[PDB]
């Protein structure tokens, strides 16, 4: 989260003005809460899960401009995560498919099948 | 005689019996007549590659996508294609099967499946879109994608993984028309994750299985609606024994005795009992646009067509698998079809629509 | 199910390629004595993994009586083809006695033989 909004609310951009919402199961310890009050107006955080279509209508997932997916590029199985992120993609088009995802693939192979998702 | 009744209820079935209204030598068939049977083959007779799966035109057939491995637990598909092989078909109209998957787990299968007529391999992947082509996915009647490895992962998450993305890719793929109607079954572990299997669906979490789009369709199956069978069977203990001869393909105690023995479907010689066997009857289903009853679909009566169809043909009828958009007012193009259990005799009558009835064997 | 066995010994065999050596030799010597008559001898039929006795068969390939024939003791076709209602003695051993930890099927092989031979 501190790479990322280093490098997205760079002052090197123009005046940008998007809010920023997370969603992660696990509770954020005290190191994330003070980052995100160090970023009081243009980050907000909400718990939940990304495959329960309850927490994606929290974050009114429906009018959001995009959605990220990050990935844990140091995990010790990398088709499993592909799995899981490729998992990811599956319910958020399950809830809204037109949609802008962007994620993070660690194979090639796991990068093909995620054309085969009929959004 | 014990009447096997379709109601609501059961002081409605009480009135079932409170009725007055006063006060030559070729082995064709197993050793009991009631499968086909073949000769033992060998593996390499019916493993097919891409190039030889391309030549054959396979069309009206059954393709059993298979995530399997050296490691995982055996399915057990002598299940599947028992039923597909049962001596109430002719031979012609057997479906022929086909099984994507890993030639390693299908070895660790096959010495029970060698004994059937029309089963083919072809040694890929389901999720290859390239093997799906060759065996010509869009004019096969079913597909039926199961995982063996629906045991041994513990994520929680991911369990579903390869069967919900084999689903989709089917349902993504194009021909010289679109794979949105292709007839899918998958099999489910976890109920959750029914609603990653379509898309214009409205998903829920708290919904159950059995109101969900995709199992009211017939397109999803867990084992987990079987888990009302034991009280079922505790009740009338005749139940599971009309299901396994209904589900089975009427699966008598004598090939129980002959599985206990040699655990092997063994030929048999040709006898007149033997064909006295094969007078089970066959569950299908019927279009109601060009047979004998064409015309009664201008929003006629249900109850019309069961007397006249089992007056005439002598063949039951469950109900109606009912288009899920033929009730609505603007037409679409929505081919997933719902199913209706038992309608009542006033029943309307659209006529784009399918009957599952049971056909006697002439 | 053609060499007719009467007044024989079957050794049924619950063995795998992990499992210990259960030592038949021990068991093969006292019914191979010298006070016994050539004519006087059992015929001694393993029944089990060909894999576990393959790894057993280099201490009993000097004895005259021994067949093998590789199959399951569970298999009822297996045990008429051994004549098992002309038998002396069926004797039910298990390899696995050692490595299993569940503590409630450690002789689950035994008894469903034993019940099974008893049907
Ligand atoms: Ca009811
Ligand atoms: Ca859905
Ligand atoms: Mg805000």
């Amino acid at each position: 989260v501190s790479n990322f909004l280093k490098d997205f609310l760079h002052k090197d951009r123009d005046d940008v003005n998007v809010e920023i919402v997370f969603l992660h199961n696990i509770s954020p310890n005290l190191e994330l809460e003070a980052l995100f009050k160090r970023h009081f107006t243009q980050v907000e955080f909400y718990q939940g899960s990304v495959l329960n279509p309850h927490d994606l209508a929290r974050v009114k997932i429906e009018s959001a401009d995009a959605c990220l997916i990050l990935a844990n590029k140091y995990c010790a199985d990398p088709d499993a995560e592909d799995a899981s992120n490729i998992m990811r993609v599956i319910s958020i088009k399950n809830y809204h498919p037109k949609i802008r995802i962007i994620t993070q693939m660690l194979q090639y192979h796991n990068k093909a099948h995620l054309l085969n998702i009929p959004s | 005689t014990l009447g096997f009744f379709i109601a609501s209820d059961a002081k409605e079935v009480k009135r079932a019996f409170f009725y007055c209204k006063a006060c030559s030598n070729v082995k064709k068939y197993d050793s009991t007549g009631m499968f086909h049977w073949c000769a033992p083959k060998e593996i390499e007779k019916v493993i097919l590659t891409r190039s030889e799966a391309a030549m054959t035109v396979l069309s009206g057939h059954v393709v059993v996508c298979i995530f399997g491995d050296v490691s995982s637990a055996l399915i057990g598909l002598r299940n599947l294609v028992m039923p597909l092989r049962a001596s109430n078909f002719h031979y012609h109209e057997l479906k022929h099967i086909v099984f994507v998957g890993s030639i390693e787990y299908l070895k660790r299968e096959w010495e029970t499946l060698h004994n059937f007529p029309k089963v083919s391999i072809l040694p890929g992947t389901p999720l290859s879109r390239a093997d799906l082509r060759a065996v010509n996915i869009n004019l096969c009647d079913m597909c039926v994608i199961l995982s063996a490895n629906q045991n041994n992962i513990d994520d929680t998450s991911l369990q579903d993984k390869e069967c919900i993305l084999a689903s989709l890719n089917i349902k993504s793929m194009q021909f010289d028309t679109t794979g949105v109607n292709i007839p899918i079954i998958t099999e489910l572990v976890n109920d959750t994750n029914v609603q990653f299997l379509d898309q214009d669906d409205d998903d829920d979490p708290d919904t159950e299985l059995y109101l969900t789009q995709p199992f009211a369709c017939g397109t999803a199956f867990a084992v987990s609606v079987l888990d009302s069978l034991m009280s079922a069977t505790y009740f009338n203990d005749n139940i599971l024994t009309l299901i396994r001869t209904l589900v089975t393909g009427g699966a008598t105690p004598e090939l129980e005795a002959l599985i206990a023995e040699e655990n092997a479907l063994r030929g048999g010689y040709s006898t007149p009992q033997t064909l006295a066997n094969r007078d089970r009857c066959r569950v299908a289903q019927l279009a109601l646009l060009d047979g004998p009853f064409a015309d009664l679909g201008d929003g006629g009566c249900y109850g019309d067509l069961f007397c006249k169809a089992l007056k005439t043909y002598n063949m039951l009828c469950f109900g109606i698998y009912r288009l899920r958009d033929a009730h609505l007012s603007t037409p679409s193009q929505c081919t997933k079809r719902y199913v209706i259990t038992n309608p009542p005799y006033e029943f309307e009558l659209v006529p784009t629509d399918l009957i599952f009835c049971l056909m006697q064997f002439d």
